[PDB]
């Protein structure tokens, strides 16, 4: 059984300040990288 | 032909201080670099010398004067002119200045003290240098990011 | 060719545009010191050499520069101080100067004058009263 | 003073000047000159530069030729605006707010802000529509562009929820990020404006990668945040505080998933949701309502991102068996086990598995068979969900009033599957305590 | 000299070898040094209590 | 390795932590590298401590050279994180320097462990 | 505290200098 | 790797850098008097020595 | 002296801390039924037996001795499976054992918490305890820092999901840790709420209430619910 996971809003908000809106990499990329900062697996 | 030696030679200290120690030159730069080996006489001088000295290097009349005065230390030295700390503006300077000085320390010792089979790439030798760059620049642009206070909005009466 | 502007829209002088941009005066204690020696020049010069009595309230200006004399290209044997006499600042010229001692000697005549019978004069005919 | 504050108030409504100071004021505030010139620059010369701007953006993209038509002809030289009536001005409200939609993507070149500058000189944007021009020119929050959009803005004007922009007008610096999702997880009014102008965007067909990257990254710190401040630990406060983030928040999030043509914003809905159902403790009926909107909304182009996210909520789901047109929609994914091994790399998608293996069991349909048998032999799900799964099917398999042929097929060949699910099958049939004997006679016979 | 313990107190009074790298010391400070040879290093350090029968606290 | 006067004993790192700690309540001590180079080129230092679990050991291994030239003895403890919370920081210090005075029972502390790290060396 | 400890970096490099030169001036030899 | 050859060339450097100030602004005053115009309009000198050849 | 002993699980063993300090620490081990010394177990330190805890099932027992080291000793070879150290905790004070679906082969109990006198308290998990053998330094699933004065009072849930460590020598010094997340709950204890200097702490055998009992004499009682 999985529990509801913990994150920073530190790493989340560097995930995303890490470029501005525009010249970012695209949405499909930056889903990834959320998923994957979310993800329950150890 | 003195302007065109003069470009020739420093390309050829950029080649030159990459050569010796990477680290420094992925932080800062070949040229701040040899100013700092200038003032310190040798790498190993250098290397035996802690951050905040690193800090002060080449602002040395401007220190003793103030320790002697009982007036304000100066914040950097030649860090100035390195690029990095160019970014800010004020306290975030003298913050950058501080934090790019301990790492210019680790980064010469590194350089000055590391032994490496010798197959090993410029890359993975300078990979110190990279990390801690781009860890400073993280800082750098948080140091930027931090936002200003906010403040009551007042509307057309004053409530 | 037409880019967009950068908003920049956040006393006394500082620059006299009027007399080529003398900056303000950076009020040092050693420029204090010196402005006490030029509006007390009649009597360093100690009788020598008199000059018109310019006493304002204040004695720094609101402008000032302070400099050195380059070169006379007529004069150039006497009329140019040695390196070992060529101070930073006009007091420190002053102290390297002569009548030093006269100074001295005339500080101690006033001296005697004013401590003629203030306080250690009356203690001594105290004293000699009580013996 | 209530006679100053009343009279306040019709200082602050009132739109046009009245002096001739306050006149030379409101034309001196411009984008493009200094104010010096721009006192002094009159209106032929300004609709000859920014004409100029305007013809090579439509040189650059073709929709422009209607705002051709009717906002830079001329005679919106000479039109005033203050002079019409509240309808015209409706009407011109309407034709700005689509060209501010439209020349929302291309707003980092100088013929967009030659065009701006124009609307802005003449039709007084600034002081008519600053909540859409403020929320386009929005998302570009760091070009000194912004910085003097900030400054020429009058303070006034600015709508409630854009009302965080003082200090940096009192300092003309461009706020930053934080400031922004800060005031998103604060006020809603500012986060549903977003919204609702990325949603209008989207809807009108003119959006832009810039834009749905901002929306979706300003909506994801704020959701975060916004339950980070809705935790509270009494039980009826978090149930009141997940029904007002829903509550908040659920028409966007509809929309955006439902939203077909622009996988931009399909994708960064996704994200949202994916982030709401991982941090947020939510409930069975609220995540398989999300299941159910995202299989009904995904497609080709975001068919993976969208079972990425069916997998973390499947994963933070409570009950175990999935409803239905979920169930549907992935029979219909085509290479289901190859992608889920792909995801399961690394993200874990053991329970999203179980429940499709419960669902499709529960299916009397036999056109599920390759798609059971693939998930049973994929050792995807943990072995004690394979053997109840085994169960089941068997439980099914006795249940059914051929079918029998095919489900015997099925089961025979699961039985001698080779690995470790093949070691669960045999315990479970042992524990089961059936004859697998039986079933081969009464199957084979 | 492979190494000494830290303190100068300690007398090393037995000796016996457990491999071909490995050397057991008998040390008064109520101690068992186990040393491993080959880098002069310090494996381990058994130890025993105070003996309670009389003063003299340590074995 | 180039950690050679390394100390591996328990009871000596035992010892040595203890000092640390002491030195640490009587602010006789310097946390940090930056701080360890300064007291040593001041010649304040009266022993010092450096960690081996430092991932770049180089970033440390310029304190003996220094520590050669002034005859001042140093000595090497395995882990960072216990000389951290030795001196009661939390945050992993890699070089500790205590220094000396004119009379403590801690000075005496110090002439007794500069005696242990010369019988180490 | 600065202005204490550069002091007292001059006086230790005094002193090592006194010490030399006065050493220098002026069961020991088996 | 040896790093005298660092701290000669960065002191060459500095002393190159004051030596062609120098000769700059020297041929300055010495072609101005011909054309001063030429010294109004290029500030960088090492164009002013370009235009110059 | 006894004062010092906790008793199995499975109630047949029961364990005293022998006052015998010289470096090193024993602990004898008694049949309770009839009260008979059955075993000794004996670990090395510097000042003797931080504390213990009995396995799960029953079978062996871990010491945290000070000087960091751990000890796994089991009962049905009676002698040492294995010894590992503590991540640079400068002295063992106090440790807890608990939660279920560990090691079988070191009694089943999945995480072990070691609070040291530093006020940090470490919690490790006793599947990565494994290379029988035993990693000398082991890495702890997450390392506390919290509390500033050295850890008093460490106890688990009976179900495995709560972690209780209080420090006594500040005013409320007490800490919830949820499992197998590893994250300090935030919103407890608030700043009045009302422990005082948490002496000892113990949570129910259906992990439906935590008794705290402070130095002032008086006990307190908190529901759980999720």
């Amino acid at each position: 059984d999985t529990h509801a996971v913990v994150v920073a809003p530190q790493r989340l908000a560097e995930i995303f300040n890490a470029a501005p809106a525009f010249a970012m990499p695209p949405i499909e990329d930056v889903f990834y990288q959320v998923a994957s900062l979310f993800s329950t697996k150890p | 032909e003195r302007s065109e030696y003069r470009r020739q030679l420093a390309e050829y200290l950029q080649n030159r201080m990459k050569a010796i120690s990477p680290n420094m030159t992925e932080l800062i730069g070949a040229l701040v670099g040899a100013r700092l080996i200038a003032h310190s006489g040798s790498l190993v001088n250098l290397a035996k010398n802690p951050g905040s000295t690193i800090q002060i290097l080449g602002a040395e009349k401007a220190l003793f004067r103030a320790l002697k005065t009982k007036h304000a230390t100066p914040k950097y030295g030649i860090i100035y002119h390195a690029s990095l700390v160019g970014q800010a503006s004020g306290p975030n300077k003298g913050k950058i200045a501080r934090q790019l000085a301990a790492k210019i320390a680790l980064s010469v010792r590194t350089d000055a003290f590391e032994d490496f089979p010798e197959n090993a790439d410029d890359e993975t030798r300078a990979a110190v240098g990279i990390q801690a760059r781009a860890k400073l620049e993280n800082n750098l642009r948080l140091l930027e990011g931090k936002p200003l206070n906010k403040g009551v909005a007042l509307g057309p009466n004053g409530i | 060719e037409l880019s967009v502007r950068v908003p920049q829209l956040p006393g006394p002088p500082d620059t006299l545009s009027d007399w080529y941009n003398i900056p303000r005066t950076n009020l040092t204690p050693e420029l204090k010191r010196d402005l006490q020696l030029l509006r007390m020049r009649d009597v360093v010069a100690m009788g020598k050499q008199f000059f018109k009595k310019d006493n304002r309230k204040d004695f720094v200006p609101e402008y000032c520069q302070v400099g050195t004399i380059i070169a006379g290209a007529t004069d150039g044997v006497s009329g140019r101080l040695t390196r070992k006499e060529r101070k930073r600042t006009i007091v420190e010229e002053v102290l390297s100067s002569d009548s030093v001692s006269k100074y001295k000697r005339k500080y101690h005549e006033i001296q005697e004058h004013k401590k003629s019978g203030r306080k250690g004069y009356y203690k001594k005919l105290m004293a000699a009263r009580k013996r | 003073s209530s006679l100053a504050q009343q009279l306040a108030q019709i200082a602050a409504n009132s739109r046009s000047s009245f002096n001739v100071k306050a006149l030379k004021a409101s034309h001196s505030k411009s984008l493009i000159w200094e104010p010096r010139v721009a006192v002094s620059q009159t209106f032929a010369e300004i609709y000859s530069q920014c004409y100029e701007g305007f013809k090579e953006l439509c040189h650059l993209d073709s929709r422009f030729v209607p705002f051709d038509a009717t906002l830079f002809s001329a005679q919106s030289q000479e039109v005033d605006r203050t002079q019409m009536t509240a309808e015209e001005n409706a009407a011109l409200d309407k034709r700005v707010d689509s060209f501010l939609h439209l020349v929302g993507s291309r707003l980092r070149l100088m013929p967009a802000i030659k065009a701006v500058e124009w609307l802005i000189r003449r039709f007084r944007i600034h002081e008519f529509n600053t909540g859409t021009l403020l929320a386009t020119f929005l998302p570009y929050h760091t070009i000194p562009a912004f910085v003097t959009l900030l400054s020429i803005l009058p303070v006034q004007r600015i709508p409630i929820e854009y009302r965080f922009l003082d200090p940096y007008i009192k300092s003309l610096t461009p706020p930053p990020r934080a400031a922004i999702v800060q005031q998103a997880t604060n006020r809603p009014d500012l986060l549903s404006a977003i919204s609702r102008y990325t949603l209008d965007s989207c809807r009108a067909k003119q959006e832009y990668p810039g834009l749905i990257s901002f929306w979706g990254g300003i909506m994801a710190e704020a959701v975060n945040g916004m339950i980070d401040k809705m935790r509270s630990g009494r039980r009826a406060i978090q149930l009141e505080n997940d029904h007002l983030l829903l509550q908040q928040i659920g028409p966007v999030l509809s929309e955006a998933m439902v939203m077909k043509d622009v996988p931009g914003i399909q994708i960064a809905s996704y994200m949202v949701v994916a982030i709401l159902a991982a941090k947020g403790s939510l409930n069975d009926n609220i995540l398989t309502a999300f299941m159910e909107q995202l299989v009904h909304g995904w497609t080709v182009d975001t068919l993976r991102p969208g079972l990425v996210c069916l997998t973390m909520l499947a994963q933070h789901r409570s009950a175990k068996q999935l409803s239905g047109r979920v169930a549907k929609a992935v029979i219909k994914v085509p290479d289901l086990v190859s992608s889920l091994r792909d995801i399961s790399k690394e993200h874990q998608v053991d329970k999203l598995a179980n429940g499709l293996v419960l669902a499709f069991v529960d299916r009397g349909d036999i056109r599920t068979l390759p798609v059971i048998n693939s998930l049973l032999l994929s050792e995807l799900l943990q072995e004690k969900q394979a053997k109840v799964a085994y169960k089941a099917l068997l439980l099914a398999a006795h249940k059914i009033d051929n079918i029998r042929k095919q489900v015997g097929s099925a089961l025979v060949r699961l039985s001698q599957a080779e690995g470790d699910v093949g070691d669960a099958i045999r315990t479970a049939i042992q524990e089961v305590d059936f004859n697998i004997e039986e079933l081969e006679l009464k199957l084979g016979a | 000299t492979l190494t000494r313990t830290p303190s100068k107190k300690t007398k090393f009074v037995s000796i016996a070898f457990q491999s071909h790298n490995i050397v057991i010391v008998g040390c008064s400070n109520s101690t068992i040094c186990a040393y491993d040879v080959r880098t002069g290093t310090m494996l381990r350090q058994m130890t025993l209590g105070t003996d309670l029968t009389g003063g003299s606290k340590n074995i | 390795s180039a950690a050679w006067p390394k100390a591996e004993d328990p009871a000596l790192v035992q010892e040595l932590l203890d000092c640390v700690q002491q030195a640490s309540h009587y602010r006789q001590l310097k946390k940090g590298a930056n701080e360890t180079t300064k007291s040593v080129n001041r010649g304040t230092s009266e022993l010092v401590i450096l960690a081996a679990d430092t991932q770049p050991l180089s970033i440390v291994l310029h304190i003996p050279l220094i520590c050669e030239e002034k005859n001042v003895p140093y000595v090497y403890v395995p882990s960072k994180v216990a000389l951290g919370r030795a001196c009661g920081v939390s945050r992993a210090v890699i070089a500790v320097s205590l220094t000396s005075n004119e009379a403590s029972d801690l000075n005496s502390k110090i002439r007794a462990l500069r005696d242990k790290v010369e019988r180490l060396a | 505290l600065g202005y204490v400890r550069t002091m007292r970096n001059i006086a230790a490099k005094e002193l090592k200098e006194l010490e030399e030169r006065y050493v220098l001036a002026g069961p020991k030899k088996i | 790797k040896v790093d005298v050859m660092i701290v000669h060339a960065v002191a060459l450097l500095d002393e190159l850098d004051k030596e062609l100030n120098v000769m700059a602004m020297r041929v300055k005053e010495w072609y101005g008097w011909h054309f001063p115009e030429l010294g109004k309009i290029l500030p960088d000198n090492l164009s002013y020595a370009r235009v110059v050849l | 002296t006894m004062e010092r002993f906790r008793v199995s699980p499975c109630g047949r063993y029961m364990a005293l801390v022998a006052s015998d300090k010289k470096g090193g620490g024993m602990l004898n081990i008694i049949n309770v039924g009839t009260m008979q010394w059955i075993a000794q177990a004996r670990i090395d330190g510097r000042h003797g037996v931080a504390d213990f805890a009995w396995w799960s099932d029953g079978n062996g027992l871990t010491i945290a001795g000070r000087d960091g080291q751990v000890t796994e000793w089991s009962m049905i070879t009676r002698r040492t499976v294995g010894i590992w150290r503590d991540e640079g905790s400068i002295g063992g004070t106090v440790m807890a054992l608990g939660g279920r679906n560990g090691p079988a082969e070191l009694g089943g109990d999945r995480w072990v918490a070691i609070g040291s006198n530093s006020g940090i308290l470490n919690v490790y998990d006793r599947n990565d305890l494994i290379e029988i053998r035993i990693k000398k330094y082991p890495t702890p699933t997450r390392v506390f820092e919290q509390l500033t004065t050295s850890i008093s009072v460490v106890a688990f849930s009976p179900d495995g999901q709560l972690l209780a460590f209080g420090s006594q020598h500040k005013k409320d010094a007490l800490r919830l840790v949820h499992l197998p997340s590893c994250t300090v709950y935030r919103n407890w204890p608030t700043e009045q709420t009302p422990l005082g200097r948490v002496t000892a702490i113990a949570f129910s055998s259906k992990s439906d209430v935590l008794a705290v009992g402070n130095d002032v004499g008086r006990v307190r009682l908190w529901e759980i619910r999720g």
